[PDB]
This record gives C-alpha cells, structure tokens and sequence, in this order.
C-alpha cells in the first residue's frame, strides 16, 4: 500500500 | 464693600499666621532620619521578607 | 469557610457579567455648553445623556471623567469668541483628545469677526451660518490627527427633529471607528 | 481701602518669609548626605484584581490589611479579599460617577461620593446580610474629592466648591467648616492622631487645619500648579504632595517650610497619587505616564519603577503592616506588588 | 507663591498708545502659555489675546486684530502687550493671566471669576 | 511531483509557534469575552492544527518508505485514514473560521448601534464551537466514506461559496468606507488592506480546488492537466496560508501587536 501525502492526489 | 471683607479676612489670618514658633531645618532633618533610621527593620518593602512569611505568595 | 467565599464569589461574577451586558449596549451623551441625567431611546436602542449644571465654573478637573462617553454634544448660541474657546480647549484635551462632537448652532457682525468682509458663501443670513460654521470647523480640522470629527447642525424650530440627528451621527461615529480599526478607513 | 488691606498683606507676607528664611540654617541634601543608599527595589506584581467594566478613580486599604474597597466609575463599589482574590460584595451605586471611596477603621462602613456632591454610607455588617446605605450626606455645592472616616460617627469630606466639612452621621448634619481654599480642594490626610489634617487644593497650596477648633493654622506654599495628592509621614511631623508640575515636594510642620524636592528631567507628566512606606524611608508616587516611581525620601534619588499599567495609574496605597502596594488604574485592573 | 504683577496704563487719549507689562515670579515662565484678559466695566471677563511657549503661535480676539501686538521675553519673565490706535471701548482693567498646568495646548477656565493665577490688573481709561 | 520532505518540518514549527503565540496573547490579557478576538482564537487553533497534522504525516512517511516497516499494509491505512481526517477537518474548520471574521465584521460596521445586542458572548460561543462540530463531522464523513464518489464536487461548492462570500463582504465595506473618506475629504489604504486579504486567500487556496475540478472532468486530456501533477506544491500553499492569517489578522491589532 502506498502512503500518501494527502488524500486524493488522483482519481 | 463687596472685595474688602475678604481683604479683612485675609489680613487677619496673615496675622494669625505670622506668629508662631518655628525651629531650625537641622532639628527637624535629624528628627526625621533618626525616626526612618529607627524603624528600618520593621519595614518589608525596604528589607523583603522570606518567603515563608509573605501572605502574597 | 473557602466554600462560602467560592459561593460567593460566584454570586457576585454572575450578576456581574449580567451586567457588562447592559453597559456596553448603550450610548452615553455629554450636554455642556447649554440646552442630572435622561435615559430616552430610539428605534430601539438606548441612550444617557447627562447635564452637569449644578457645578461652578472651573472645569478642567470634572471634565476628565467624561473621556469615556461616545459624544460630546455642543450647543453654542462677545460670547462667539467664548464658545469658540470653550470648544478649542476641548478638542486640544489630552483625555478628550478621541471624543467627537456633535455641534448644535442654535441661531437661526464684521465688527467682531473682521475676517467676515472677505468671506464668500435673504442670502446675507446663509453667508453668516456658514460664516460661524466655519469657524467651528477651521478650530477642528486642524489638530485631529484622524481620531474625532465635528458634525454641525442648525437648530431653531420646536427641535421636533433634533433626536434623530443625534442617532444619525452616533451611528457615523462608531461606524468610522470600526472602518479605521480594521486599517479600511 | 483696598490699597492699605493690600500692603498690609504684602508687608505681612514679606515678615513670614523673612522668618521662614532666618530658620533655613541647613537643608535636608546636606544633614542625609553620608548615609547609605537604600539600593534597587524591585517588586513583583502578586495579584491582578478583575471585575469593574470601566475606570477606576478611588481605592482604600482595610486596617486588617486584606480586604480593600475599589471604586469604578460604571456604577460599582467591590469589595475584594486580597490574599484569594476573592470577591465579598459588589455594591451598586445611584449615581455613575464616583470619584472616591474610604474605608472605616472599625470595617462596619464604607463611603463614597461624585459629581452629584452627595457622600453615602453603606452598612457592611447588616444584620440581615444585605448591604444597603445607611446614610446620605447633602450639603456641599460643587462635587466630592474626598473623605476620610475619623470613627464610626465621623468623617471629613472635601469637596470642588472650595470648602471641606466635617459630618455627623448620626443627625446627618454639618458639625463645622473649614473655608480658606481658593479652588478646588483635590485631597486631604488625617493625621495619626486625628486631631489635624493636611489638604491640597488648585490653587497650588496646602493648609493644615485643626479638627477640634475648626481654624487654620499653617499654609505651605511651594508647588506651581494644582495639587493632586498629598500624604503624611508615619510620625505626623512631615507630609508630601504631588502636583501637575510633575514634582513632588516634603514640607516639615515645625520648620514651616519645605524641605526636599523629587524630580527628575525625564519627568513631564502630572503626579495623581503619593503615598509613604511604613519606615517613612520610600515613597511611592503614580504618574500620568502609565507607571509608579519609588523615590528615597531622605535622599530624593529614584529607587525603583513600578510599570504594568496600559493607562494612567489614578490610585495608590499601602498596607497597615507594609507588606504591600495596590495600585489601581484606568484600564480597569487593581494590582497587589511585594 | 505664583505672583504676576502687572504695570503701566493710565489715562490716554483716543488715537493713544500704551505698553502693558507683566512680571512674573514663582514658576518656570518657559513651559507656560500667557494671555491678556480684561474687565470692561459694567461686564465680565473677555479675552483678548494669547501667546505660546516660544512666542510661534499668536492669537488675538476680533476687536483688537491688527492693532494689538502680544509679545515674551522668556530670559527676563516679563509678558507684554503694545496697545495703539486706543479706541474710547478699549477701557477696562487688565490682566495677565496664566495656562494652569506646564507644557499643555490647552488653556482652561482662564476667564473665570476666581482664577488662581492671574495677577490684579492695571486700569487703562481712553 | 516530489519535494524534500524539510519545507513541511520548516513551516509546521513557524506556524505552531505563530499561533502559539496568538493564543496566549488572548487567554491572559484582557481582550476576553469580546466576540472579536473568540474568532481569531479559533482561526489560530485551526491553523495549528493543520500544521501539526501535516508534519506529523510528514515523518510518518519519512520513517516508514522503504526500510523499518512496521506492518505490511493494516496498519499504514489505519494511520493514515485517521491523518488525513485530521487533516480535512482542519482544512474545513479553517475556512469557516476565515468566513466567520468576515461576517462579525461586516455585522460590527453596518450595524454599529444594535451590535452588542445581536452578538453577545453566548452566541458566538454557541456558533463557534457548532461551526467546529459540524466541520469535525464533515471531514470525518468524507474520509471514513465513500471518497471515490461525489464527495468532492461538495468539497469545492464549499469552498467557491466561501470565497464569493468573502469577496462581495470585503468589497462592500471597502466600498462603504470610501463614502465616508469624500463626505470628508470634502471640508489606497483600504483598497491595499481589501487586496492583501482577498489576494492571499486566493492564492493560497484556489489551486488545490482546481485540482480538485481538473481530477474529475479532465483525467486522461493532457491539454492543461499535467498541471494536476504539482499537487505536493499545492499543499505547501496551504502551510504558507496558515503562516499569514495570524500575520494579516491578530497581529495588526494594536492592542495585542502593544502586548507582545
Ligand atoms: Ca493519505
């Protein structure tokens, strides 16, 4: 699983 | 007679004034340090106490 | 023994922030100058105005206590020249010094006032309104610094509309406080 | 008529300035000059009293030393409990102008006065434990200044219309007058004693009266402008003033004459209120400019700043006991140093 | 003690010319404000003119503009006043009075029936 | 498409000590029970928070990239759900904050008399902490929901209400007090303070709505939508918001700009 900075940095 | 009453009044009490008895500077600057010199460790914003007996701790 | 101190002490910050709300919603008036206190309300929201007629005739030291209200209403009929003065050691007051005035001329000739000969506006009678007008208001746009302004008014019938003039400019007044306060003004 | 009235005066005055200056044989500077200075004071402030919603003129010390009464002037009178910071009443007044208050030495009353030239007595210790006035007093023609209670059934109060009287407040009537002000009477102290009292007036003059035979008996004359406070010395033989010429002078009694200056270059704003520490060796002064002063009063060499204040400090005192300084202001907050 | 003794006046004819003087004793005449005020007989107190810490700003009332001239002399603490083209109105006793308080802009309560510094006046008749 | 991971240490600290500073300005001087400065109080905390959030995240993907993994895939997602909920709700509580000042203004200025009757300290109290409620649950809802849906297209009408909000609020009263400045001229430093606030909220906040609009119509179209590659940047935007609110709001109030 890939963490993110932020959510929704795509759709 | 309006500005002559308080003319009287004020003569009377330069008068009234005028004689009293009066002593040296000296007398009195040594009065007034012995009496500050006397009382000095009874003073707690000259001499700060411990903090065990300040009430505003 | 600390309870009941609490306990009182609680009574009293309560009625006590009860009534901080009924300070700050209203408006105190001074009344120097001509025409003991009057409480009267418009549209409403309440006003105090107070009179101070039964002192002497001394007043730089029961003047400083006024430093709070939020206007200063003036009535002004050589007596110019005194009333002149009158309002030009008020405006220069270190503790009056971000009141405003609200100025009444209740009047409605070069031999006192020279500079009346050169002065350019029956129109006789309006050239000496604002001939006195202006007066007042050279005395006040000079050392404001942007704080208080003047606002001068003719009054001479029944006053039938002289309240509504005392809302209207304390309205203009905490407006142009609020307006400089927020560096917009 | 006039004329000869008038040189007489001046010939008059002229006499006592002669004998004022014959008795100068030394000055205070020159006896106090090989002691050792008191140091640096720094106090500390212990406690921040809030409740008033606008200025304060006027606060007074309890003689317990922990209770004291604060005047403010949106109508409030509060009495506070020092040592917790608690609250023990909150009285409200008729009139929203109050310009002082004073504090019985027995604690069951408590006075205060204004611009509607009444004084009022408030009963603390009610038997049914609510605090209403006891008594109104109606006799002065210009606003109150001040009041000091001499006991539970007497108390001067000075006033605007030049004059100060001293009260009965049993029959609520004048007992006499002290008339020789030429302005505005601006404060006044009691002596220990409580037989003389000291007050200042707007004429930029002092007098010291005699309670019991109603007359005057000395003027001292050495400030420029009005005087705001005045104080006396713990031994009743000295009392200093604070005037709008931002100086503060010690007059001596029995010299009949003025003795020391405090001032300093820096210092252009008016003094509101003096007052005395419990030796008699400093003295506290509240300025215009926002803050105290502590000045040696023997050697008139500035010993400390007393600065947390956001406005003009209006009001000042110390404790029975010295053990500390409330100062009160006009951005509504009472301070306790130590 | 604050004292202010004023000097000069008399009696002149109308077209005349005076000098009031005023000295004073008892204070620091460089950090106040002095005015002239008078007493015309038969009325109160009007005032007639002004003056500042260092003599920049000079006010006058209507009735004396452009023929009266106030002026200071801070190293000698004297306070003048040159009165020409006397008019027969101009009669009154004249004062020289003071600011209450050092380094104000604002003069209070100058005019006043019992003011505590202001010396006795000298008459000038017309 | 990547920064160092140093600018979101730099500026959490800043903001953190900024607001910091704000709150305690408020909750020991005597500007208290005013509903002015309840309002900045908030914004400061909500500011604050968003800073922690995001540098917390930050060494949360600092620690946890290639090495030192602590669990395979359960415990990231359960982090970072509970992250980025932090995160919404302080983003969302920021904007109500910032919509919130605006509107007391406006009621202060162009009501002036019935003020002090029509907000007193109860109800702005009662409307801050509902404000803060209502957001808290929202940015829950729309991370501990259904994110892949129409969650988003909310997520922006919000934000363009709050804007025009703003806008047609600060330009009326600009407008207003330039009436007043003739009436008296006649016997820019307001459009410079109109600018630097509407300026600075849009240019902080605008781009990540807009690519939040560019994520759900132009996926694939690369006609102007490699723009929507510079999202880490658009967050930097928001940090570097949250370290001028208090710089354009608090501290230009002369009593607490005196305190400090
Ligand atoms: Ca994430």
């Amino acid at each position: 699983y890939v963490m993110g900075h932020f959510r929704w940095d795509r759709f | 007679t309006a500005s002559i009453a308080q003319a009287r009044k004020l003569v009377e009490q330069l008068k009234m004034e005028a004689n009293i008895d009066r002593i040296k500077v000296s007398k009195a600057a040594a009065d007034l340090m012995a009496y500050c010199e006397a009382h000095a460790k009874e003073d707690p914003l000259l001499t700060p106490v411990p903090a065990s007996e300040n009430p505003f701790r | 023994e600390e309870k009941a101190q609490r306990e009182a002490n609680k009574k009293i910050e309560k009625q006590l922030q009860k009534d901080k709300q009924v300070y700050r919603a209203t408006h105190r008036l001074l009344l120097l100058g001509a025409g003991f206190e009057t409480k009267f309300q418009v549209d409403k929201v309440n006003f105090h105005m107070f009179d101070v007629g039964g002192q002497r005739d001394e007043r730089r030291k029961w003047i400083q206590c006024f430093n709070d209200v939020t206007a200063i209403i003036f009535v002004v009929a050589n007596r110019l020249q005194e009333a002149l003065n009158l309002f030009k050691s008020i405006w220069n007051n270190r503790w009056l010094r971000t009141i405003s005035v609200i100025l009444f001329l209740n009047k409605q000739i070069e031999d006192y006032f020279p500079e009346f000969a050169r002065y350019t506006t029956d129109p006789r009678v309006t050239r000496a309104k604002y001939f006195i007008r202006d007066e007042f208001l050279r005395i006040s746009t000079a050392s404001g610094d942007g704080r208080h302004y003047c606002y001068p008014h003719f009054t001479c019938a029944v006053d039938t509309e002289n309240i509504r003039r005392v809302f209207n400019d304390c309205r203009d007044i905490i407006q142009r406080m609020h307006l400089r306060q927020y560096e917009l003004l | 008529e006039l004329d000869q009235l008038r040189q007489e005066a001046e010939q008059l005055k002229n006499q006592i300035r002669d004998a004022r200056k014959a008795c100068a044989d030394a000055t205070l500077s020159q006896i106090t000059n090989n002691i050792d200075p008191v140091g640096r004071i720094q106090m500390r402030t212990r406690r921040t009293l809030r409740g008033h919603l606008a200025k304060i003129y006027a606060m007074h010390w309890g003689t317990d030393s922990r209770l004291l009464v604060s005047a403010s002037q949106d109508g409030k009178l509060i009495i506070w409990d020092s040592y917790t910071t608690n609250k023990v009443h909150a009285i409200p007044l008729r009139s929203s102008w109050v310009m002082t208050c004073a504090y019985a030495p027995s604690g069951n009353y408590v006075a205060c006065g204004g611009l509607d030239n009444i004084c009022s007595i408030y009963n603390l210790k009610t038997r049914e434990g609510n605090v209403r006035v006891s008594r109104e007093l109606a006799g002065h023609t210009g606003y109150l200044s001040c009041c000091r209670f001499l006991d539970d059934n007497q108390i001067v109060t000075s006033s605007g219309d030049t004059t100060c009287a001293l009260w009965d407040i049993e029959t609520g009537q004048q007992t006499t007058t002290f008339t020789g002000h030429t302005g505005d009477v601006m404060s006044l102290s009691l002596a220990p004693d409580t037989r003389l009292f000291v007050s200042g007036a707007c004429d930029a003059s002092a007098k010291l009266w005699d309670v019991r035979e109603g007359m005057c008996r000395q003027t001292f004359t050495g400030h420029e402008s009005d005087i705001n406070a005045i104080c006396f010395f713990p031994n009743g033989n000295a009392f200093a003033t604070g005037s709008d010429d931002a100086t503060c002078r010690l007059f001596d009694l029995r010299a009949d004459q003025e003795l020391m200056t405090y001032s300093h270059d820096n210092i252009i704003c008016g003094i509101t209120s003096v007052s005395f520490s419990k030796s008699g060796r400093l003295l506290l002064a509240g300025y215009d400019d926002f803050n105290c002063n502590v000045w040696d009063a023997l050697k008139a060499d500035r010993a400390g700043v007393l600065a947390g204040h956001d406005n003009r400090v209006s009001c000042l005192g110390v404790t029975d006991d010295g053990m500390a300084v409330a100062t009160g202001s006009w951005d509504s907050f009472l301070k306790i140093w130590n | 003690q604050v004292q202010l003794q004023e000097s000069g006046g008399g009696l002149v004819q109308p077209g005349g010319s005076l000098r009031l003087s005023c000295a004073a004793s008892g204070f620091t005449f460089s950090n106040y404000k002095m005015n002239w005020v008078r007493q015309a007989p038969g009325k109160g107190l009007e005032w007639v003119s002004d003056i500042s810490q260092s003599g920049a700003s000079i006010s006058y009332t209507g009735s004396v503009k452009g023929r009266f001239t106030i002026s200071r002399d801070n190293a000698k603490n004297t306070l003048y006043l040159q009165m020409n083209s006397l008019k027969p109105e101009d009669t009154a006793v004249y004062y020289c009075a003071r600011c209450p308080a050092p380094f104000t802009r604002d003069c209070f309560d100058v005019t006043s029936t019992t003011y505590a510094y202001r010396g006795q006046g000298t008459q000038v008749t017309v | 498409v990547f920064i160092k991971p140093e600018v979101f240490l730099s500026l959490g600290i800043v903001s953190l000590l900024e607001n910091i500073l704000v709150i305690l300005a408020v909750v020991r001087n005597g500007n208290l029970h005013s509903p002015m400065y309840f309002f900045l109080c908030s914004l400061a905390v909500a500011d604050m928070l968003v800073s922690v959030s995001n540098a917390l995240e930050t060494i949360m993907i600092a620690i946890v990239h290639s090495d030192y993994l602590t669990f395979e895939d359960q415990f990231i997602q359960h982090m970072d759900n509970i992250f980025d909920s932090m995160i919404c709700i302080s983003l969302v509580a920021s904007i109500c904050n910032l919509l919130a000042i605006a509107v007391d203004r406006y009621v202060t200025i162009f009501y002036a008399l019935r003020y002090h009757s029509i907000m007193t300290v109860r109800k702005a109290l009662t409307l801050i902490v509902a404000i803060w409620v209502c957001c808290g649950v929202c940015g829950v809802v729309f991370i501990v929901y259904s994110e892949s849906k129409m969650v988003i297209v909310c997520l922006i009408t919000m934000f363009f209400a709050m804007m025009l909000l703003m806008g047609t609020l600060y330009v009326h009263m600009f407008l207003f007090a330039r009436l007043h400045v003739k009436r008296i001229a006649a016997l820019m430093k307001g459009a410079v303070t109109i600018t630097i606030l509407l300026g600075v909220f849009i240019f902080c906040w605008a781009p990540f709505f807009l690519h939040l609009v560019l994520i759900i119509t132009c996926p694939t179209n690369p006609y102007c939508i490699c723009y929507t590659a510079h999202f880490n940047t658009y967050l930097v935007l928001i940090m570097c918001n949250s370290v001028i609110d208090p710089l354009i709001y608090a501290f230009r109030s002369l009593e607490l700009r005196n305190t400090f």
